[PDB]
């Protein structure tokens, strides 16, 4: 009775056939599961098989083999809305007849969405003053800086679903720079206005 | 609830011969429910010593046991089982015949 | 070996 | 569906709670468990039936019961600080086996003593003009402040309504001072909008953020005002 | 042609705590292991020899199961009760068997998982492995829980995979043991009544596995009715005993023919005074 699973977060971007593996000892686990978590959320139920072989609810796959003992989920087209914990689960007869769920640490997974044209810049905002980087490109990665006194966000992507636009944007502030803000960031040639 | 009365045969493990150790057998069977006493008397005093296998069943689901002790038969001795059981009204005895 | 799958009724 | 109340409480060490589960699904199994960073998912207690319960791989300092089917109670006599943690109540069908439904979660935070549990402070920060000229869209950002333990849930509000479209939250808090651990946190968020839409005067953003803190049912001694649960806002009005 | 076959038994004793539950073991007609809730070790404990070779993970995850077998016996008797509107003062017997059959070859025949409620049929598997026989409307409720849970699915796969495998590695195992043949030691004895009539004991001893066959023929025609013919019996040795026998007319002693099949003949007996 011991899973072990990556931790994450695992980064990929829109399109890419995600993997996730748990492998287990226990020759005795009778039921095996996939439950996706969205942070600060109760896990929910995506996969669920009793048996060997392979199951599929259509973007999603599930595998199971009791031989190597190795779980597996393939989330092909990956999309934004499947940035989640992805935890795998397995339960066992005990002697008292109830079946116990052991879950493995649970893998971050991070699906990046592709920026169709990548507008970067870092904006000075109308009031601890606030820079904002936007607009940034999708595979570029941001660093909370190493002065100890400022601010700085990871990035989040936002959706208009009206208007079929998604940005990327990181928050930076202090109590200046907004041009000294992102330096510890490895930024594109394009971001000063 | 089909309430099934016992059926027993007393027997030897191997054909007896006087003066050579062998098994005395009580076999108890088709009987439900499974609560049972079987004892293997020796000129009717019962035997200390006497073992029995694990409790199952056939397809009738109704149990059978075997009931053994070593012994050695002599010619004055006479064996027999017996056996209680909630279906009868006084526990049943069942001599040991060897010349059967 | 037994089984593993045992439910109640 | 399963119910857990409450869904976030706060305590000074020493008092006994209990979180109380619930399902009129009609389910015979229920268990609780913990998530902690690292650790993962630990079950506590869990019981397979009516009367029926039984430890789990953490039980200790927790008791639970089971006198009514449709409710599986957590109790917690005496609360340690390191019994800060995510709880989940899970029920199932029958024994445990197949799939098991989880519980929305209630988040807890057991403190040495009450001094520490601040209100978050709010603060909206209005579009660049340079965004606005370059792109033709218009970006507000919320921030949230000084608060503690993160029991914060930001939301954007535009003309009394509420609103999903063009909006980011981090995910994750972000502390002000991460050489301790009585340490308050900060966290941002992101509306965007079309140029015109906020360049129109007669809409109304507004940025909320819900606090949950104590009760009334918590003793406070501090010179200041109790951090009694409750919102905070900020506002801003669109520049034409 | 072979098999393995897991017997169960609980026995409530209302007032006295809780049920005496017995399980045991079998390939073909022996005994490998059993478990007493009544003995000290409360472990899955060995009656075969070859057995006894398994390490600490196999009892382990037999004793495991076994209790939780156990446990749930225990449950069913407390609903059963009450599917059947019965109160708490009487004794009641719940009975499970399950196993799987193998030919020549050693490839799967046929499984079945059988559940007995106070000595008569409750729900079992039918033979495709994939429906159920209710036997009952209170069956009929449990039918459905195993319906909706998948079980005989789940079982099914246990009932034509690991079942056979294991039965493969205990043949294998003890193949000096399972895989022999002992043959009818056949006999016949002669008995008076009253001066007027006499029986033919058609006695066979001593053969392993215990499936046998004894049928009586008079004038080469067989004589079904007017017979007498005892269950098979354990000696205690790991073989079987059982005859059959008939009452014949003083002078006709000689018209009557007894047919001995068993797998271990070459060539299936026949017998005459």
């Amino acid at each position: 009775k011991e899973v072990e699973q990556d931790p994450g977060p695992l980064s990929v971007p829109e399109g890419a056939i995600v993997s996730l593996n748990c492998t287990y000892s226990n020759s005795a686990f009778q039921y095996f599961m996939w439950y996706r978590q969205y942070s600060r959320k109760g896990p929910e139920l995506l996969m669920y098989t009793y048996s060997s072989g392979n199951k599929e609810d259509g973007r999603f796959t599930a595998q199971v083999d009791k031989s190597s003992k190795y779980i597996s989920l393939f989330i092909r087209d990956s999309q934004p809305s499947d940035s989640a914990t992805y935890l795998c689960a397995m339960s066992g007869l005990k002697e008292d007849s109830s079946y116990k769920l052991i879950f493995g640490s649970g893998t971050r997974l991070l699906v990046r969405p592709d920026i169709q044209n990548p507008d970067p810049a870092v904006y000075q905002l109308r009031d601890k003053s606030v820079c904002l980087f936007t607009d940034f490109d999708s595979q570029t990665n941001v660093s909370q800086s190493k002065d100890s006194d400022v601010y700085i966000t990871d990035k989040c992507v936002l959706d208009m679903r009206s208007m079929d636009f998604k940005s990327n944007s990181a928050v930076a502030w202090s109590n200046f720079a907004c041009a000294n803000a992102f330096n510890n960031s490895i930024i594109p040639e394009d971001t000063f206005f | 609830m089909i309430q099934r009365t016992p059926k027993i045969q007393v027997y030897s493990r191997h054909p007896a011969e006087n003066g050579k150790s062998n098994f005395l057998n009580c076999y108890v069977s088709g009987f439900h429910p499974s609560d049972i006493e079987v004892d293997l008397l020796k000129n009717g005093e019962r035997i200390e010593k006497v073992e029995h296998s694990d409790l199952s069943f056939s397809k009738d689901w109704s149990f059978y046991l075997l009931y053994y002790t070593e012994f050695t038969p002599t010619e004055k001795d006479e064996y027999a089982c017996r056996v209680n059981h909630v279906t009868l009204s006084q526990p049943k005895i069942v001599k040991w015949d060897r010349d059967m | 070996h037994m089984t593993e799958v045992v439910r109640h009724c | 569906q399963v119910t857990q109340n409450p869904r976030y409480l706060i305590t000074v060490t020493g008092k006994k709670l209990t979180v109380t589960c619930s399902q009129n699904m009609n389910h015979e199994y229920m268990s609780w468990y913990r998530q902690d960073p690292g650790l993962g998912l630990r079950q506590i207690y869990y019981s397979m039936n009516v009367e029926v319960t039984d430890k789990g791989d953490v039980p200790e300092g927790y008791k639970v019961s089971r006198k009514e089917k449709r409710n599986f109670p957590l109790i917690l006599e005496s609360p340690s600080p390191n019994q800060t943690s995510l709880y989940f109540c899970a029920s199932s069908i029958q024994q445990g086996a197949d799939t098991q439904y989880f519980g929305p979660g209630t988040r807890l935070t057991v403190l040495e003593d009450l001094k520490n549990v601040f209100p978050p402070e709010v603060a909206v920060f209005e579009p660049s003009e340079a965004e606005i000229s370059h792109t033709q869209k218009a970006t507000l950002v919320c921030l949230a402040t000084g608060f503690y333990p993160d029991h914060v849930e930001l939301s954007w509000w535009v003309n009394g309504k509420e609103v999903h479209s063009g909006v980011c939250t981090d995910p994750q808090p972000l502390k002000e001072q991460p050489a301790l651990n009585d340490s308050r946190y900060a966290l941002s968020s992101r509306l965007r909008v079309s140029a015109t839409f906020w360049q129109n005067p007669r809409n109304h953003f507004r940025c909320q953020v819900q606090f949950y803190g104590l009760s009334e049912n918590d003793e406070w001694t501090q010179d200041r005002a109790k951090p009694v649960t409750q919102i905070v806002s900020a506002e801003a009005w669109g520049r034409a | 042609s072979h098999s393995m076959r897991y017997f169960f038994t609980s026995v409530s004793r209302p007032g006295r705590g809780e049920p005496r539950f017995i399980a045991v073991g079998y390939v073909d007609d022996t005994q490998f292991v059993r478990f007493d809730s009544d003995a000290a070790s409360q472990r899955m404990e060995p009656r075969a020899p070859w057995i006894e070779q398994e390490g600490p993970e196999y009892w382990d995850g037999e004793t495991r199961k076994v209790k939780a077998h156990s446990q749930t016996h225990r449950v069913d008797l407390g609903t059963l009760r009450g599917y059947y509107n019965q109160s708490e003062a009487g004794s009641h017997t719940v009975q499970r068997m399950y196993g799987c059959d193998v030919g020549s070859d050693w490839r799967f025949l046929r499984g079945y998982h059988q559940y007995a409620y106070d000595g008569k049929d409750y729900i079992a598997l039918k033979e495709d492995l994939r429906s159920w026989t209710a036997a009952d409307m209170a069956a009929q409720t449990t039918k459905h829980k195993w319906e909706a849970a998948h079980v005989a699915e789940q079982l099914r796969a246990y009932l034509e995979g690991t079942c056979v495998e294991w039965l493969r590695r205990y043949l294998e195992n003890g193949k000096e043991t399972l895989q022999r043949t002992d043959a009818p030691k056949t006999h016949m004895t002669h008995h008076a009544v009253s001066d007027h009539e006499a029986t033919l004991r058609c006695w066979a001893l001593s053969f392993y596995p215990a499936e046998i066959t004894l049928t009586w023929q008079r004038d080469g025609e067989d004589q079904t009715q007017d017979t007498e013919l005892v269950e098979t019996r354990p000696a205690g040795d790991g073989t079987f005993q059982k005859w059959a026998a008939v009452v014949v007319p003083s002078g006709q002693e000689q018209r009557y023919t007894c047919h001995v099949q068993h797998e271990g003949l070459p060539k299936p007996l026949t017998l005459r005074w």
